[PDB]
């Protein structure tokens, strides 16, 4: 958003002026691709990855074929490093089964950073809240909605219903059981011994939210970030937001508007609603950068499934792009990425709708 | 309330 083309130009100049002379050769096989890349990369010092890359299985299309293939294999549930933990991806908290998991996550972060450094695209992709963690950005309760609907619904219920008439007795500590461990966690020092009360709702909600992102995955995330930071230091991503970081890694595809429009569903709206006529008119005029940022804001990603918009998936299964009327023309638009849902208030004119979309697309998360 | 609240409180602790 805003000056994004300026943002990446500055980044490409950063990598280019930090490059190193000479090269590193990487020998790999087709069927053993991820064991071999692991051993050849991890044997090299991190700044050696800033040199020219030579992958013998053009002399730069081999590199792209490496970054695509290895991208699929490292995020492939086989070494048990990643768990979908949605439905039909993210770090698996049961990766401790692998005694060397922390070594594999170091490699994965180094590899993701090589892709950015060398301006190559990966065909895998983490969630927006993961990219916010890479950018040291505050994680919100809406990010919670994107990872864990049912955990989100419970915290919302505590937030605006008094839990005294409910009989809720809660404390500032949460268990978690991974591989039959049952590990307690004190949200603060001595937290298991403080009752959650109507005065301290806000904090508890905030601590519970922050704890949910890194449950069973702190060590793994710390290793990923340490390895990444060794190749491309994280402070070079300083001007970017999570939506821009995703595009930089995944690349841009152009959206098929006929395919989008015929696979959209409506709640308390129709194709004959003027707010829908205006909406489809808005996306016909804007850039395709705006279209992709709008797919991000609504579905949670810029990537489109194999099949097009008909195949869109959300939480409990198939979930097509959806628009729903809420509130009044004074409200701002908002979204629920788990449901691929846009909450579009009933604005009064085309211009008001265009101004309020573009604000939500470009300025809010 | 036809045994309300009681079933949500049990559900909220079970989730959290
Ligand atoms: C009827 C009823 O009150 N059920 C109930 C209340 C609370 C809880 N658990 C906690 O408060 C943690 C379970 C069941």
């Amino acid at each position: 958003h805003m000056g994004f083309r300026w943002k990446l130009a500055h980044f490409r100049y950063l990598c280019q002026s930090n490059a190193l002379p000479s090269h590193v050769k990487i020998n790999v096989s087709r069927q053993t691709l991820f064991e071999d890349s692991f051993q050849q990369i991890m044997a090299l010092k991190p700044y050696d990855l800033r040199r020219r890359l030579y992958v013998i299985f053009d002399y730069g299309g081999l590199a792209r074929e490496w970054f695509f293939l290895l991208s699929h294999e490292v995020l492939n549930p086989m070494y048990c490093l990643f768990e979908y933990a949605g439905k039909n991806l993210q770090i698996n908290p049961a990766s401790t089964i692998n005694p060397d998991h922390l070594s594999y996550f170091c490699f994965i972060g180094r590899f993701i950073a090589m892709a950015l450094f060398h301006g190559k695209f990966i065909d895998t992709g983490f969630s927006l809240p993961f990219y916010k963690r890479m950018l040291s950005k505050k994680l919100t309760i809406k990010d919670l909605e994107s990872i864990d609907t049912e955990f989100y619904n419970s915290l919302i219920w505590i937030r605006d219903n008094n839990i005294e008439e409910c009989g809720l007795e809660m404390y500032f500590s949460v268990d978690m059981e991974i591989l039959g461990k049952v590990t307690s966690h004190d949200l603060k020092l001595g937290g298991s011994n403080i009752l959650v009360t109507e005065e301290n709702k806000d904090e508890y909600i905030g601590l519970m939210t922050e704890w949910r992102f890194s449950r069973g995955v702190q060590e793994q995330t710390k290793a990923f970030l340490d390895g990444f930071n060794e190749v491309v230091p994280l402070q070079w991503l300083q001007y970017f937001d999570e939506k821009e970081l995703e595009v930089m890694l995944c690349g841009m595809q152009e959206v098929d508007l006929a395919d989008w429009q015929r696979n959209t569903v409506y709640r308390h709206y129709t194709r004959n609603s003027k707010q829908i006529i205006w909406f489809w008119q808005f996306v016909k005029e804007t850039d395709n950068e705006v279209r992709m940022r709008l797919l991000q804001f609504v579905t949670g990603t810029c990537r489109l499934p194999l099949g097009g918009f008909a195949e869109l998936m959300g939480s409990n299964g198939p979930q097509k792009f959806c628009i729903e009327k809420v509130g009044k023309d004074t409200w701002l638009p908002r979204s629920h990425t788990c449901f691929n849902r846009l909450d579009l208030p009933p604005y009064k004119s085309y211009e008001q709708l265009k101004e309020k979309l573009l604000f939500a697309i470009e300025e809010t998360e | 309330p036809a045994s309300m609240r009681c079933h949500r409180a049990a559900h909220i602790c079970s989730v959290l």
